[PDB]
């Protein structure tokens, strides 16, 4: 039984992750092996609900 | 942001992207006692926590 | 689907059935991009004491 | 009988509640637990019809 | 549904049927923000009178 209090679980609620998917700015017109340093600045939104019985 | 002024828009074709392991094949953070929870009060806006290990 | 139908609804409420329970919460969240979309190595700094390394 | 006129009703017309849903503006780079003061400033607009028997 | 399909259409009318009326009103509403989207606590201010609290 956890120590802080609460159900002990071998297989607790997984965890959910999240992440906003990068998307590239400008690139070169010429090809460059280097990686992409650039990208659009940008951040994500929305509702989450949670549902337990 | 262009010089003072900072510009809003949407990104229509942009995504975002989330899984959850319900193999439990990552470090498992939850049950720690952070913060970053949903807020007690529906009312209220909360920031999602970075993930690290 | 599609850019102007809502992906769903607003459910935040609770039932009591005299044996279950069911409790019901939506909230709205934001997330940034952290660390500029890179992984990063993390470690204790230098003379930091041996417990919290 | 409501003493103003009209007619007393024990279950009347519900009440027809509506708001905007709030659309955070720019969260930190940097993980911060306090609530959000800033939102996309905005308003919405439409049709309403009500038909009485 | 959609971006570019109307919802619904005005009906604002009144049949008379000899028996019933229907009286059917379509308006154009207007909806702030209100609070700046967070609830508040309100109550009489100081010194008002004991009717007045």
């Amino acid at each position: 039984s956890p120590l802080m209090g609460g159900f002990g679980l071998k297989h607790p609620p997984p965890q959910i992750l999240i992440k906003n998917t990068p998307v590239p700015a400008n690139p070169s017109t010429t090809f460059s092996a280097a990686k992409f340093a650039s990208f659009i600045t940008q951040y994500s939104t929305g509702q989450v609900s949670v549902e337990i019985e | 942001q262009n010089d003072g002024t900072t510009t809003i828009a949407n990104n229509l074709t942009s995504t975002v992207q989330v899984f959850t392991d319900s193999e439990y094949q990552l470090p498992y953070v939850l049950g720690s006692a952070h913060q970053g929870c949903l807020p007690p009060f529906p009312a209220d806006v909360f920031m999602v926590p970075q993930y690290g290990y | 689907d599609g850019v102007g139908n809502s992906s769903g609804n607003w459910h935040c409420d609770s039932t009591w059935m005299g044996d279950r329970v069911i409790t019901t919460s939506t909230r709205t969240w934001a997330l940034p991009t952290y660390n500029n979309h890179l992984y990063k190595q993390i470690s204790s700094q230098s003379g930091a004491s041996n417990d919290n390394h």
